[PDB]
C-alpha cells in the first residue's frame, strides 16, 4: 500500500522555566519509532519501535546530533517569531513542524510535506513544488525570505526526495512484517434502549492498523451522516486503533439500519446490522 | 532520518 | 492567542472483562497548547505511575496524548480520567464506560 514517514517537531517556550522545550518524535504512517526530548535527563534519540533498534551507533548519534542542533535553532526562532509578532517575553510560544514524504503503492515518491505553525496555526508551508514557500501573514514572509535568502527549500526537497524516500523504504522493508501489515477491525453492533420509542445502535471497530477507518451509518441505504455520532479514531495503546459510530434509531426500525466499514485491512466492506 | 543538517549554519525561523 | 479544548475519551485496550488484566486508556486529543494535566483515577483516588504517550500532534496541529495505566475492571470499581488545561476553568471528568 501507500506509506509515510512523518517527523513532528514542537518547541515550546516557557518564560522563568528554562530554556524551550524541543520534542521531535518520528513516525511511519501511524507508528512511532523515535524521539527525542530535550527536557529528557540525558537527551538522546531513543527508539520506539522494535524495527528500527537494529540501526547502529552512527544512526543514533546522527539523529542525536541533528536533534540538540535544532533544539538551539529553535530556541532562536522560538526568539525570532516573538519578535515578528511584536508578543512580551512573558508569554510562552510553540512552533511546531511536521514534515516528510509519501510513497504510492509502488515505493515512488508522491510528494513531500514540510509545514510549519506557530501558536497553533499555519506559518509557513513548502509548496508541493518543494521549492517555494507559502506564508500565512507577514510575519512568516520574513521567515520566507530569510529562507529564499539561504536557499532553504533545496535542502528540504533534496531530505524529502533523497534521505526521506530512502530512509522511509529501509524502515518498511526492517518492520515489514508490522508497517506493511493492515490488521482489519474486529466489529460489532450493540443496542441500547434509551426510551421506550429509540434506542441507540453503536457501531465498533476494534484492533485495526492503519488507523485511517470509515464507518458510517446507513439507514435504508442512505448515509446518516448529521444524526451519527462518530467518535474520534482513538490509540489501543498495542500499535491498534478503534473507533465506534453510533446512532439513535426509532425502535422498531433497527433492521432499516447498516454500518458500514471500510478498512484497509478488510478483504472486502463490511456491512453490519443489529443481530438480536 | 529526520532532515540532516545543512552542510553551513542550520536557518533559523 | 487561540487556544484548543482537549477531547478526551476513556476505555480499554481490549473489551472489559471483571477479573480479567486489561489497559485503562484515557486519549486526550484536539488541544493547543501543548501543556496538559491527565490524571486516571480509580475511585475517585489518582492511579500512581500512570504512563503517557510521547507528544504528537495531528494535522491541525492540536496535540495528542494517550495516558495508560493496566487495570483490573470489576464490576464496583469506578474509573474516570481527569484533565486540566488552560482552556479549562476546572478539571474535567470523564468517568469510563466500557460500552464508550
Amino acid at each position: 500500500g501507500s506509506h509515510s514517514m512523518r517527523y513532528f517537531y514542537t518547541a515550546m517556550s516557557r518564560p522563568g522555566r528554562g530554556e524551550p522545550r524541543f520534542i521531535a518524535v518520528g513516525y511511519v504512517d501511524d507508528t512511532q519509532f523515535v524521539r527525542f526530548d530535550s527536557d529528557a535527563a540525558s537527551p538522546r534519540t531513543e527508539p520506539r519501535a522494535p524495527w528500527i533498534e537494529q540501526e547502529g551507533p552512527e544512526y543514533w548519534d546522527r539523529n542525536t546530533q541533528i536533534f540538540k542542533t535544532n533544539t538551539q535553532t529553535y530556541r532562536e526562532s522560538l526568539r525570532n517569531l516573538r519578535g515578528y509578532y511584536n508578543q512580551s517575553e512573558a508569554g510562552s510560544h510553540i512552533i511546531q513542524r511536521m514534515y516528510g514524504c509519501d510513497l504510492g503503492p509502488d515505493g515512488r515518491l508522491l510528494r513531500g510535506h514540510d509545514q510549519s505553525a506557530y501558536d497553533g496555526k499555519d506559518y509557513i508551508a513548502l509548496n508541493e513544488d518543494l521549492s517555494s514557500w507559502t506564508a500565512a501573514d507577514t510575519a512568516a514572509q520574513i521567515t520566507q525570505r530569510k529562507w529564499e535568502a539561504a536557499r532553504v527549500a533545496e535542502q528540504r526537497r533534496a531530505y524529502l526526495e533523497g534521505l526521506c524516500v530512502e530512509w522511509l523504504r529501509r524502515y518498511l522493508e526492517n518492520g515489514k512484517e508490522t508497517l506493511q501489515r493492515a490488521d482489519p477491525p474486529k466489529t460489532h453492533v450493540t443496542h441500547h434502549p434509551v426510551s421506550d420509542h429509540e434506542a441507540t445502535l453503536r457501531c465498533w471497530a476494534l484492533g485495526f492498523y492503519p488507523a485511517e477507518i470509515t464507518l458510517t451509518w446507513q439507514r435504508d441505504g442512505e448515509d446518516q451522516t448529521q444524526d451519527t455520532e462518530l467518535v474520534e479514531t482513538r490509540p489501543a495503546g498495542d500499535r491498534t486503533f478503534q473507533k465506534w459510530a453510533a446512532v439513535v434509531v426509532p425502535s422498531g426500525e433497527e433492521q432499516r439500519y447498516t454500518c458500514h466499514v471500510q478498512h484497509e485491512g478488510l478483504p472486502k466492506p463490511l456491512t453490519l446490522r443489529w443481530e438480536p | 532520518l529526520p532532515e540532516p543538517l545543512p552542510a553551513g549554519q542550520l536557518t533559523a525561523y | 492567542m487561540i487556544q484548543r479544548t482537549p477531547k478526551i475519551q476513556v476505555y480499554s485496550r481490549h473489551p472489559a472483562e471483571n477479573g480479567k488484566s486489561n489497559f485503562l486508556n484515557c486519549y486526550v486529543s484536539g488541544f493547543h497548547p501543548s501543556d496538559i494535566e491527565v490524571d486516571l483515577l480509580k475511585n475517585g483516588e489518582r492511579i500512581e505511575k500512570v504512563e503517557h504517550s510521547d507528544l504528537s500532534f495531528s494535522k491541525d496541529w492540536s496535540f495528542y496524548l494517550l495516558y495508560y495505566t493496566e487495570f483490573t475492571p470489576t464490576e464496583k470499581d469506578e474509573y474516570a480520567c481527569r484533565v486540566n488545561h488552560v482552556t479549562l476553568s476546572q478539571p474535567k471528568i470523564v468517568k469510563w464506560d466500557r460500552d464508550m
